[PDB]
């Protein structure tokens, strides 16, 4: 008798690398693979609103961080 | 503090009348088949609880503990041991409820309450004295009892430059708080690693 | 000898000066030393991967603290050996635990830590996440009074080892990031935990204080959750939710007085409590007291009505709670005042009277099969958990035992035996009327004011009665000794301290304990302690009994009370609002329901549940989404710096400025 | 929560650079009814949902108590102070519920 | 209003006992024996004062 | 239906080009602010003097970051300073020599020099650079005067004058201004301390800012006696007198310095000299020491007369010990009082001469108490000896002692009968009854000995400070019994009755007459809070139930506020004093127990009760002093900041210094790069 | 104070040892 914890609502979502890469460089401000990133959006490999585990978006990041160049870059 | 506590008083003395009333209930109910009549006698005789004005008048001279009303009066004029011995019983019960659980109630409920008004107690007597000053400030009242447009502009200019002085001040004053007092954050060191790898990406990405 | 010659007692093992240079390159941060030294490691030189400090850290370890990723990758690239290095970089909180995860003796944790334990100690949400994505399991504990050859192996083995583990399975149950995330009813499967860890915390003496915390956790976690609301919608969806307030009942049900005295819940409460009168609350109290009496005074007109036409608008006020209450303590008042008027031809048997005694006996039915009925519901164990109801089941008794003393008086002054059953139901009426005018001490939990002292007395009461056995104990003693000095001397117009001249205070037992008791108020006097034999010495030491009871009764335990029922109130008033507001939850519910509502005088399918869960659980996802933001952002904020971080921020430093200068 | 602004929250953080920023632009906060206002329009936002009617007065006097908003937009912060410590007091009073926030905005 | 802070402000009280004191700002910083002397003699003739007055 | 929210306190909004210019300083470039000052040299839309709404100018945000070189520039393009040195003096910074090198809102008070600010910042670096270059601090008058300067400043403007007099106090007593340019910070502690409790007896408004000024002398003294290392500079400093002595002690306990008095290395000091030639007193046995106390209470006498016929004797040298002198002081006032017990122990003697078993050998003591008292008085001042309670009760004593004794022997030379035929105002009854209050008055005296021990000590201590509350609350409880006084009295004299009756009073067996007179019934309810007064005292003979009624009603609502009320607020009000008091109760019963000590130190007044009836030395003795404190001060300023440097709380300031160092670092290699 | 001072200094000391490379 041993209770199987499981995630019971899904809140996380990976899919692609390019999400996952999008929000650890909003974190760490690095700005030119970020300004990369986002030209590959503007080709359309990725979403601009993705969710992380916190439920922040890449704004919502790099308003806590307190950055204001890269956030005008977004 | 004396005035701010005695609320205090007021809200104990409700639970308090609500048992004398309940005992005094019961010993004239137990007591009412039984010159000078009731407590204020040389002999307190057993009709002090024969009426309940007189039974709420013996049992308002047991809360201070100091024999106003002798255990003698509990004893029925023609020997009923029972129903002496259950008066007694009542009345000792409500001796004990009074004087060893409420008063000490209301001394613990007077600690908590002195504890709290003390803190500010030099802020309420300063309010309460200017409001005994304000009274006498007037000259509409000045004979003791036994004897007895343009300005406006100008105050409400003058007020206004007052008062962006004193707005200008605030504002300095508090931002130098806000600088000076507030200590640091998890948020504040995030945003210093935050900046420190910016720099370190900045470098790999110039050299 | 004039010096001490200190030593090392514990001389473990020391470093060589390159594997010293090693771990401090670790330490350091430095990519390019780290490099060269775990290249010279590569080749079975004297450097090696697997080197443990003196002080217990592994140069892995001493990377995971450092929080350079980079420099874990780069020892995890070459095969350091990983123990508890996860659990480090669990305790730690650093996100280097999922490639801890990835990959493939002196221990800080105990043996019976996992990573789903640790990671529960720590509450952190995204390592529990990514934990439980990768996929864990709690072992789960056994019941609180259970008997298992297994439990009982392992307590003869080590009840050391068997007591942590359960005290570390149930601290990593009750963190919030575990039941918000892996629970699917995280306010049921708080109130379970808080009650188990109550339970544990009698069960276990020691250990009490980590138990009774985590409950007070569950119960915080609970409240902060419901905290989270911002419709009604949501709560009249969670405190109706049912697997009538289902849930709120619950949650009084297992003492959540935090969840409940939540202003949410009690602005719900109150909105259910005046039922269809808006406009109570802006009002004059001399108007509320107005208001008040004029619907109590009126109260048997509103009972005639539901009793015939329960569909009458009038029928449906009594269904309002509030006038329900105030319709039921005006039945109260006019039963306290028919005490009154009974209290207000001296045969040896008496029929009772055309105005009072006939008048009263519907009332004491109705009390008695009122408290039948409410024994029915909820068991004994409410009934016997309420002091009120035990007041209620007394005066019951003794009304009950008065009518049957009059019956047997019945059917089969200053000249009965005292033993009469006339005296003796006279007797219990006096007392049940005491009882039933010292029922009114409950009424005050509604009023604001009357309320949270009322409720601060009761809490003490426990703490009171314990006083009382050593007063009783210090009372036999002193009342044994009495006794057995002034027994010899034992003689009358009146005997006992009850007279006008007290003679034989303490000639018997009984009599000794009536003196000694009513010795605190002062009604006995000295000449009590003197014999008409003429023994000074006996005269004397039975009076030096009398002063040092005296003493020990008033000067010294009367304070001692004093002081530690200050102590007890300065306890309780703290929690004080949130007892009183339970105490209020529980009168207001005692009248919501639907049954049992005439006063005393007058008392003698799938889908639509699917739908229920399905919106209970959208409610639920939305209240923990909330509650995970406001963690983070209360705990990524707004808290002291600790000595670390700014370790780490110089690391950080340290090694930007190696890596400038391999750079360049 | 969906009743605040960002005039609201500007003033909910008692930020005086940014409410004097958002205040360049004409910004304009809905009045709040008096404390024995008990008209159609209280009467029937209510019944709708009282959380977000109390939670909206709330966060509507938590804004007006603001100082920084209390010397942008107020000829007398002295009287205004008075009169909005008055207000909360008897709204304190009123609010059984809430009246733990309406006491320390007072 | 109730502004107990507010009077109880050094400012606002300063100013209070300078109205209160009046022309004898002298008082405040006389000794103590002064002190009492200046109340009886003020309130020993206060009939004639106020006949005076 | 909405309130219009609009700008009222309206300010200029300078121009995105000075905004750009702000935001520049703010970051800490080089380049960037070169560029505007340039810009600015040839009139462009940036002006030097940018005035921020917030009054943030560019020297201004300059000067509170820690910059220098952007302090330079800026001062070096003639931008305008106002108030900035003091800018840079209250955010303590130390590259305040730029300023000070240089060639209405203003955020301070019009009255505060820089001098003042460095004061009150206590920086050590910065006053000392203030004190190099040469500043002045106002003189402030003392704490009562008349002079005409200070009323016509007070006349023309009060709020200034005291906010002017509380920046200098405020200057003045700060511990780095007083270590660095007092002569003896010692006593510029010491006096400084009192005149700033004296301010806050006079200043009833700002009265928490001098308490709080002269606790921080006092701590300061404290402090920079904590600095002593060892015994010949502690010694050095308490025997120092401006003009063995212990006179800078004498100075700290006249000044009332509880925390000074009360440091353990100045307690040793006390302890070493009170138990003087004791070898290994304070580690023997606790009986052995009761056995020792008690040897030398008896041998009392034997040392006087010892210290009498030959002081140079050992003998009657060992009377000159403290400790010594303290036991035989106290064995004699033991001996007095158990004559006082043997005085009622084993008449109808009219004119009944002193016995002389007991009596006669009482009056030569007597004249020793007064003989001591007047040398005590003489020797001090009438100020301190009003400022012990001890003394008031030693004098009552004594002159209760002196009127019986006068009635005595007026008793003897006049008046010269059954006992229970005299008047009630006979002199012997008279003589009798003060011997009995001196007699009391004596024996409670027994209470002052407790300071000595370390056990009955603080808490005797912690009754004599409750005692101040309980007369406070007893002025409340007289004015309650003058008035149900007052009302029974006028209710009840109506009803005076003599009845041939042989009591009228309270007093006796049958109670009768307890309210007719207004002595009577303050008597009859001063005796009602015991419960000696019984309840048919409120009863009349007449059949008037209403006036009973009213007066036991009286009697009751009495009853209720004193006990009830007033004796349970009495109750909780002591309950916080004594939780206030008993945190600080060491430090007040060592300071109480050193001045009994130091009362036994002096060479008058060795003897018991019935037996009391020069340039160069003192140049030298100031270099020893200056040198000493050269150390002391030399320590506390060092510790000063080691302290300063370890404070547990770091603000937010400082986290915003270190973004604006990253910043002004990427900005340079961003420039080089 | 004493770890922020320590901050300080090893920025500063960074800062000139770059300052000294170029
Ligand atoms: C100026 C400030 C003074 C200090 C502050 C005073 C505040 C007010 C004090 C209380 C109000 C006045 C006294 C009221 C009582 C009275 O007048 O009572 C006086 C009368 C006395 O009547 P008899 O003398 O005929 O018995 O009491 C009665 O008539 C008996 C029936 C009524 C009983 C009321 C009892 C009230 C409770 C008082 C004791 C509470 C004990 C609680 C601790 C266990
Ligand atoms: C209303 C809310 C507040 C009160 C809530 C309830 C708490 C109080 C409950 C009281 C219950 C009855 C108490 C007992 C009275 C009684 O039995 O009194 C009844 C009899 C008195 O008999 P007589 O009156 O005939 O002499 O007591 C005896 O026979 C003597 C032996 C028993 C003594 C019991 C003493 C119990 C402790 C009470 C004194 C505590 C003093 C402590 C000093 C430090
Ligand atoms: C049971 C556990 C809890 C209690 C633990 C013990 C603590 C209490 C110990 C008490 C010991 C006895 C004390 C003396 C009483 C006695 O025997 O008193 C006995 C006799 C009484 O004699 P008579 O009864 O014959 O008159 O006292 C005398 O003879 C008078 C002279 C001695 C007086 C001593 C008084 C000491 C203080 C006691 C009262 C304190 C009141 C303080 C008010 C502020
Ligand atoms: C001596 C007795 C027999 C008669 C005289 C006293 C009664 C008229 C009083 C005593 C206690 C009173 C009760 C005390 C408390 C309350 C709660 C109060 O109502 C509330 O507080 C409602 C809930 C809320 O306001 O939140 C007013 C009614 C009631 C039952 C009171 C009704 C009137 C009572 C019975
Ligand atoms: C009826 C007469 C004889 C009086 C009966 C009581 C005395 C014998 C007692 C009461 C209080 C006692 C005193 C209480 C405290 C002290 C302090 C203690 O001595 C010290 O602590 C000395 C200083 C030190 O040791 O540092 C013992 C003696 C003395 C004076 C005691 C001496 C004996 C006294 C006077
Ligand atoms: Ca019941
Ligand atoms: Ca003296
Ligand atoms: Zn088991
Ligand atoms: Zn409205
Ligand atoms: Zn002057």
């Amino acid at each position: 008798e041993v209770m199987a914890l499981k995630d019971v609502r899904e809140v996380k979502e990976e899919n692609t690398l390019n999400e996952k890469l999008f929000l650890l460089a909003c974190d760490k401000g690095d700005y030119y693979m970020v300004k990369k990133i986002l030209e590959e959006n503007s080709s359309g490999d990725l979403n601009i609103n993705c969710v992380d585990v916190l439920g922040r978006n890449a704004v919502t990041i790099t308003i806590e961080n307190e950055n204001l160049d890269i956030l005008q870059l977004l | 503090s004396m005035g701010q506590m005695l609320q205090d008083f007021g809200k104990f003395l409700g639970m308090f009348l609500l048992v004398l009333f309940s005992f005094t209930i019961g010993l004239t109910q137990l007591y009412d088949k039984g010159d000078c009549v009731g407590i204020f006698c040389e002999q307190q005789s057993n009709d002090t609880f024969h009426s309940f004005i007189g039974t709420c008048f013996a049992l308002f001279w047991y809360i201070f503990s100091l024999a106003h009303v002798a255990i003698f009066v509990t004893r029925f004029s023609y020997g009923e041991e029972l129903q002496s011995f259950v008066g007694a019983v009542i009345v000792g019960t409500y001796n004990v409820v009074v004087v060893i659980v409420l008063t000490k109630l209301l001394v613990a409920m007077l600690h908590k309450s002195f504890q709290l008004i003390a803190n500010h107690e030099d802020k309420e007597w300063k309010f309460a004295r200017a409001k005994l000053w304000l009274s006498y400030f007037d000259d509409k009242c000045t004979l003791p009892p036994p004897f007895n447009r343009n300005l406006k502009q100008k105050r409400d200019e003058n007020y206004q430059k007052v008062m962006c002085c004193l707005v200008h001040r605030y504002l300095t004053s508090m931002r130098q708080k806000m600088q000076s007092t507030d200590q640091a954050t998890v948020e504040n060191l995030n945003e210093l690693r935050q900046d420190l790898s910016k720099f370190r990406n900045e470098i790999r990405d110039l050299l | 000898r004039d010096r001490i010659p200190l030593r090392i007692v514990r001389a473990e093992s020391e470093l060589s000066p390159s594997e010293k240079a090693y771990l401090n390159a670790v330490e350091k941060g430095d990519y390019a030393s780290v490099k060269k030294s775990l290249e010279e490691a590569e080749i079975y030189f004297k450097i090696n991967i697997n080197c443990i400090d003196p002080l217990g850290r592994t140069a892995l370890l001493i990377a995971i603290e450092n929080e350079n990723l980079e420099l874990i990758e780069l020892l995890l690239s070459f095969n350091v050996y990983v123990g508890d290095a996860l659990l480090h970089a669990i305790r730690k909180e650093v996100v280097g635990a999922v490639e801890l995860l990835l990959n493939h003796q002196f221990s800080e944790f105990t043996p019976d830590i996992t990573p789903i334990i640790l990671a529960a100690h720590t509450n952190n949400y995204e390592i529990i996440k990514l934990l439980v994505q990768k996929g864990v399991s709690v072992p789960r504990p056994h019941e609180v009074r259970c008997n298992c050859v297994e439990c009982v192996s392992s307590s003869d083995v080590d009840s050391l080892r068997h007591s942590r583990s359960r005290l570390n399975i149930y601290k990593a149950l009750a963190s919030p990031s575990l039941i918000a995330l892996s629970s699917e009813d995280p306010f049921l499967t708080a109130f379970q935990l808080s009650w188990e860890l109550q339970e544990l915390s009698k069960v276990e003496n020691e250990f009490k204080s980590e138990y009774e915390e985590l409950s007070r956790q569950c119960k915080q976690f609970a409240k902060d959750l419901l905290d989270q609301t911002r419709s009604s919608r949501e709560l009249e969806i969670i405190l109706n939710y049912r697997d009538d307030l289902a849930r709120l009942k619950l949650a009084i049900k297992y003492r959540q007085k935090e969840f409940v005295a939540q202003p949410n819940c009690q602005q719900l409460l109150a909105s259910r409590w005046y039922d269809e009168f808006p406009g109570w609350r802006r009002r004059h109290w001399a108007v509320k007291m107005v208001t008040c009496f004029i619907i109590g005074l009126l109260f048997p007109v509103f009972s005639v009505c539901y009793l015939i036409a329960p569909k009458s608008p009038l029928g449906l006020f009594i269904r309002k709670p509030f006038i329900k209450f105030i319709c039921h303590t005006a039945s109260y008042l006019t039963f306290l005042f028919l005490l009154l008027l009974a209290s207000q031809d001296l045969n040896r048997q008496g029929p009772p009277p055309t105005i009072v005694e006939w008048m009263i006996l519907p009332w004491v039915l109705g009390f008695i099969w009122g408290e039948i009925k409410q024994m029915w519901d909820g068991g004994l164990q409410d009934y016997i958990h309420d002091w009120w109801n035990l007041m209620d089941f007394v005066m019951n008794s003794l009304y009950l035992a008065t009518i049957s003393l009059k019956i047997v008086a019945f059917v089969k002054r200053e000249s009965w035996d005292m033993w009469h059953p006339t005296l003796v139901a006279e007797a219990l009426f006096a007392i049940a009327n005491i009882f039933s005018s010292l029922r009114l001490i409950s009424l005050f939990t509604a009023n604001s004011h009357l309320g949270p002292l009322q409720i601060s007395l009761g809490r003490m009461l426990l703490d009171i009665l314990k006083f009382l056995f050593i007063y009783c104990l210090v009372l036999l003693a002193f009342a044994n000794g009495l006794n057995q000095l002034y027994f010899y001397y034992e003689e009358l117009t009146c005997k006992g301290i009850r007279c006008e001249k007290q003679n034989n205070a303490f000639s018997t037992l009984f009599e000794t304990l009536q003196s000694l008791f009513w010795s605190i108020f002062g009604l006995i006097n000295l000449y009590v302690t003197n014999v008409k034999a003429q023994h000074e010495f006996t005269e004397f030491v039975g009076a030096t009994m009398f002063g040092t009871y005296n003493v020990i009764s008033l000067v010294v335990l009367l304070n001692m009370l004093i002081a530690m029922m200050n102590n007890s109130y300065q306890l309780i008033a703290d929690h004080a609002d949130i007892e009183w507001k339970f105490a209020r939850t529980k009168l207001w519910m005692s009248y919501f329901e639907e049954g049992g509502t005439l006063p005393t005088p007058f008392n003698v399918r799938a889908a639509d549940n699917l739908r229920r869960h399905h919106q209970y659980q959208e409610v639920m996802r939305n209240l923990v989404k909330r509650y995970v933001a406001a963690m983070i952002r209360d705990a990524k904020t707004e808290e002291g710096l600790t000595e670390e971080n700014f370790k780490e921020l110089k690391q950080d430093i340290s090694s930007f400025r190696f890596e400038v200068l391999g750079l360049l | 929560t969906m009743d605040v602004a960002p005039v609201i929250l500007a003033a909910h953080r008692n930020n005086y650079e940014i409410l004097t920023m958002l205040l360049k632009q004409d910004v304009s906060l809905p009045k709040p009814h008096a404390v024995g206002c008990e008209c159609t329009l209280c009467s029937a936002k209510n019944k709708k949902d009282s959380l977000r009617h109390s939670r909206f007065r709330l966060d509507i006097y938590r804004c007006l108590a603001s100082p920084a908003l209390i010397m942008l937009t107020e000829e007398d912060p002295i009287l205004r102070a008075f009169e909005l410590s008055a207000d909360l007091k008897e709204l304190s009073l009123v609010e059984v519920e809430f009246r733990n926030d309406y006491e320390e905005l007072a | 209003y109730n502004q107990k802070e507010f009077v109880s402000q050094s400012n606002c009280q300063q100013f209070l006992n300078t109205v209160w004191f009046g022309q004898m700002s002298g008082y405040r910083r006389k000794p103590t024996c002064k002190k009492i002397m200046t109340v009886l003699t003020v309130g020993i003739f206060w009939p004639v004062l106020s006949l005076c007055y």
